[PDB]
RNA sequence: GUGAAGAGGGAAACAACCCAGACCGCCAGCUAAGGUCCCAAAGUCAUGGUUAAGUGGGAAACGAUGUGGGAAGGCCCAGACAGCCAGGAUGUUGGCUUAGAAGCAGCCAUCAUUUAAAGAAAGCGUAAUAGCUCACUGGUCGAGUCGGCCUGCGCGGAAGAU
RNA sequence: GAUGUCGGCUCAUCACAUCCUGGGGCUGAAGUAGGUCCCAAGGGUAUGGCUGUUCGCCAUUUAAAGUGGUACGCGAGCUGG
């Protein structure tokens, strides 16, 4: 399973990364692969039901981005850190 | 939807059993106690008698969309199904003893084939002859008050009114 | 509360019981009048023979008469009596007694059937496993 | 009353009108006792005592009273 | 209660307790309390909340501490003229900062250990909340 | 789940007299029973309880609840009326009932009186029982009430005026 | 009875109301349980 | 940075705060901060959301079926929520412990029976089981409901001298 | 370049975290008494012994002999221990 859909991002660094980080988004990074590293966003009221389910973490995942999809498997995740929040997530490619 | 694993399984074991009852009754709880349920349940599933009292609510809607047996209508209300596949008498045997605690009517009506049995049917139900000459006995009496007996009734109680 | 009353439950000294007095001063402060002694002290009484404490047991219903009737001690105290064990254990089956053999529990269940409940002696037998097995004994071979 | 005064008891028997409760009770304790009795129980009740014997006190001031009597 | 060995100086300044926390999240046993405000802990302090909770709890299991109490905090005697040099170590201080694991405590069922640390969340300065444990 | 809004629909049971805002209900019992309710809110269509827009709140459809409680209370009132067993156990003193007026006490030694208001009535089988009977349910529980106000069971053993008390304490001397 | 300013509930049925002002516990069990004014 | 050595406006008043840096005269226009019912100059202005406290317009730990926002979620007419009626069992009254075993006295083991079904037991409650309530279980009822989490806003906690 | 510094006497005045007196909750409150507690500022609230003390200890009294503010009420009124 795990589909998510995603936006790519078109701003970087702090200033950005809060101003979305309070619109409910949060920031994250598909690096891997030979394709350059990718900026992508994610829902953050979405992504976070499935922090707790733990295949979000060990299971390749579904990921849907301007409507192109990528398959990805998880790699390690910011924290932040005294509400619930995903502060910023990354992900690598197969 | 449909609450326990038990209820929406159950469906196709109770409407195998609501096939099964070749004489069945739907009779009354509320204000039993643990006895008069106690003293047969043991026995029963012994002794080739079945009493069982089950969801009424979903048996009344369940019934209307499968006929059990035919009948539906005077379930409602707090109900058991007393059931043998036998030769009626185990069933009916049970009725006046249940009869102690409440009353004769807490059996609404009774089935058997698809003849209704109501506590006036219900003593003849209950008198049944040797097997092999019962079951003859047994169809001719049902087949007598199917229509018979309504054309000479309907006719009777008005003539009462008409001859004093 | 919920008005008259099934089953009351009394457990009972192994005295003379055609005669009263181990029995007669628990007797005696609940009010067991000279007619609770005839129908409990004249009666359900001797030509059985005493060595368990014997169960008695009030039915609710009164002019001014309720009524107490004797009859076999419990499964639980058959068990203990009928093994030839020492008594239970303290922690069972993480600290042990005995072993018991399944055919003495199926003569076991043969006497308690009466009105102990299990619509079978193998479905009655296996409560009296499950009693046997909370007193620490395994129903063994 | 009685597990009050640090009393423990024996056991307890029914009695032909009434009850029978024995027990083991510390001594220094009991000189409202027979009066306290009375007020329990409508001043129906009685009572009887003899010493058994010596077991432990707990209690500080015995000891501690110990220099200024003698 | 906890106290060290032997520093390599024994007063210390008034120090600045800004920012967050690198010393964050639950890791060691399967759930925690996080520290969630900001402020000042006493050594006495740990010493009775974590007495607090394994009584409440009733072992079988057993807590972890995750804070250390380093650092001296001074008293000025009572009634004495302002100066007159730096006061005398009375008391140590651990620095909480938001997300700050404070305890975390093993094998103790859900309902029971959310009582557990419900204790000591009275007994601090602090307001406390509580982690389970996750991977990544 | 049923009555926050769809409000009982108050059956005419014979007979109600709506003005509008001001009503009475007009039956045999406790005759021509009413009550004024006002524009709380509370609109009426016949025998109906209809919801407008209340103050800030605004609610949602709930004192057209309140309002079918209290009419049918009302029409209630006027149909079968109600058994108001007050009761005494205080050893019996006074319980002198006279039409309209009842004398009780307390241990003190002057007349208490108590004049019953119009729509109430009193009698006493026994001096230790006390049946008020009639009409409007609130009016009719308040005398009762003011009346165990002559004083509450005392808490120990149970001396005192009591109407809805089956249930007075059962304290002890001396501790348990 | 007190006055509180942690109100909460004592016997398992104890009741819960804001009646004028400030939330009351009342209750049926024993009522040791009055407890206002949190 | 200002005051000191800086006025005027504003924050009622108010050195150092915010605004602004006064050459002199005007019965001229715009504007800053700050404001726009009236004391007083200007919007009782349009728009939508919210708060029932006079919060606004003094303050905490903490406490709560106080109100709006929010996704996720269980339940959801094959009958819910819970009200009303009704059962709440069976071995059993569990073993051990025993001051005394009672589901509810400490502990252990949680086991079994007919079940449409009731824990070898959640709370009251008592003398030793008795006594009582309880989910659970069955009817009627005839629908939305319950539970969690995030969350804007208000509440008490809040008692001192002309 | 003037805040005449402690106690008492005369006169006070308010605050309420109320001493008592009035209402009321609870109570391991039977009556009695009481413990506690929410309420309440109206009025009342000691004499005498000793010492420069404020206080204090103490006799005896009352219903009670409150606590606190008011340059720790106060000298262009008094004493000056």
């Amino acid at each position: 399973m795990f589909t998510i859909n995603a936006e790519v991002r078109k701003e970087q660094g702090k200033g950005a990364s809060r101003r979305l980080r309070a619109a409910n988004k949060f920031p994250a990074i598909i690096y891997g692969g030979k394709e350059a590293p990718l900026a992508i966003e994610l829902d953050h009221d979405k992504v976070m039901n499935m922090q707790a389910k733990a295949e979000f973490y060990s299971e390749v995942l579904t990921i849907v981005v301007d409507g192109k999809e990528i398959k990805v498997k998880a790699q390690d995740v910011q924290r932040h850190p005294y509400k619930p929040k995903l502060q910023h997530i990354d992900f690598v490619r197969a | 939807a449909l609450n326990l694993q038990d209820k929406q399984a159950i469906v196709a074991e109770v409407s195998e059993v609501a096939k099964g009852a070749l004489s069945a009754v739907v009779a009354d709880s509320r204000g039993v106690t643990v006895d008069k349920m106690t003293e047969l349940r043991k026995a029963g599933r012994e002794a080739g008698v079945y009493m069982r009292v089950v969801r009424n609510t979903l048996l009344r809607r369940a019934v209307e969309g499968t006929p059990f047996e035919c009948l539906k209508d005077a379930f409602v209300g707090p109900t058991l199904i007393a059931y043998s596949m036998e030769h009626p008498g185990a069933a009916a045997r049970l009725f006046k003893e249940f009869a102690k605690a409440n009353a004769k009517f807490e059996v609404k009506a009774a089935a058997f084939e698809g003849e209704l049995i109501p506590a006036s049917q219900i003593d003849r139900l209950a008198t049944l002859p040797t097997y092999e000459e019962a079951i003859a006995r047994l169809m001719a009496t049902m087949k007598e008050a199917s229509a018979g007996k309504l054309v000479r009734t309907l006719a009777a109680v008005r003539d009462a009114k008409e001859a004093a | 509360a919920k008005k008259v009353q099934a089953y009351v439950k009394l457990q009972v000294a192994a005295g003379m019981a055609n005669p009263s007095p181990p029995v007669g001063p628990a007797l005696g402060q609940q009010g067991v009048n000279i007619m609770e002694f005839c129908k409990a002290f004249n009666a359900k009484t001797d030509s059985i023979e005493k060595g368990l404490p014997i169960p008695v047991v009030i039915t609710v219903y009164a002019d001014r008469s309720f009524t107490f009737v004797t009859k076999t001690p419990p499964a639980a105290v058959l068990l203990k009596k009928a093994a030839g064990i020492k008594s239970g254990s303290g922690k069972p089956n993480k600290d042990k007694v005995g072993k018991i053999s399944r055919a003495q529990l199926q003569e076991i269940a043969q006497t308690k059937a009466a009105d102990m409940t299990g619509a079978d002696i193998e479905a009655m037998t296996r409560s009296i496993e499950g009693t046997a097995r909370s007193m620490g004994l395994v129903v063994e071979d | 009353d009685l597990s009050r005064r640090r009393g423990m008891l024996k056991g307890q028997e029914s009695e032909v009108t009434g009850v029978k409760i024995h027990a083991e009770v510390p001594l220094s304790e009991m000189f409202g006792y027979a009066t306290q009795l009375r007020s329990l129980t409508k001043g129906r009740a009685s009572y009887t005592m003899e010493f058994l014997k010596y077991d432990e006190a707990p209690s500080n001031v015995a000891q501690a009273v110990i220099e200024a009597r003698g | 209660m906890l106290q060290p060995k032997r520093t390599k100086f024994r007063k210390m300044h008034k120090g600045r307790n800004r920012g967050l926390a690198q010393g964050t999240d639950v890791s060691f046993g399967s759930f925690g309390l996080k520290a969630v405000g900001r402020g000042r802990l006493t050594a006495r302090q740990i010493e009775a909340a974590r007495r607090a909770m394994t009584r409440a709890v009733k072992r079988q299991g057993k807590i972890w501490i995750r804070v250390f109490p380093d650092k001296p905090i001074t008293e000025k005697p009572l009634a004495v003229r302002m100066g007159k040099g730096k006061g005398n170590v009375e008391y140590w201080v651990a620095l909480i900062q938001p997300g700050k694991v404070l305890y975390e405590m093993d094998g103790v069922p859900e309902e029971l250990a959310r009582e557990a640390f419900k204790l000591a969340a009275a007994k601090l300065p602090i307001k406390t909340t509580f982690v389970t444990k996750t991977v990544m | 789940s049923r009555v926050a809004k769809a409000p009982v629909v108050v059956p005419a049971g014979v007979d109600v007299k709506i003005n509008g805002q001001v009503i009475t209900i007009k039956g045999k019992n406790g005759e021509l029973t009413r009550t004024l309710n006002d524009a709380v809110e509370v609109k009426h269509a016949d025998n109906t309880l209809t919801f407008g827009p209340r103050d800030g709140y605004a609610d949602g459809w709930a004192q057209a609840g309140t309002a079918r409680a209290l009419l049918n209370s009302m029409v209630i009132g006027v149909t079968e009326g109600f058994t108001k067993k007050l009761q005494l156990v205080g050893v019996g003193y006074r319980a002198a009932v006279k039409g309209n007026v009842i004398n009780l006490s307390l241990g003190f030694s002057h007349p208490v009186d108590h004049q019953l208001p119009a729509g109430i009535t009193a009698e006493c089988p026994t001096q230790t029982e006390i049946v008020l009977k009639g009409a409007d349910k609130q009016v009719i529980g308040q005398v009762a009430a003011d009346l165990r106000a002559y004083r509450r069971p005392e808490p120990y053993k149970g001396k005192g005026v009591r109407y809805a008390d089956e249930v007075v304490r059962t304290k002890e001397a001396k501790k348990k | 009875m007190k006055v509180r300013a942690s109100v909460k509930k004592l016997c398992r049925n104890c009741k819960i109301v804001k009646r004028d002002g400030v939330i009351r516990v009342i209750c049926s069990a024993e009522p040791k349980h009055k407890q206002r004014q949190g």
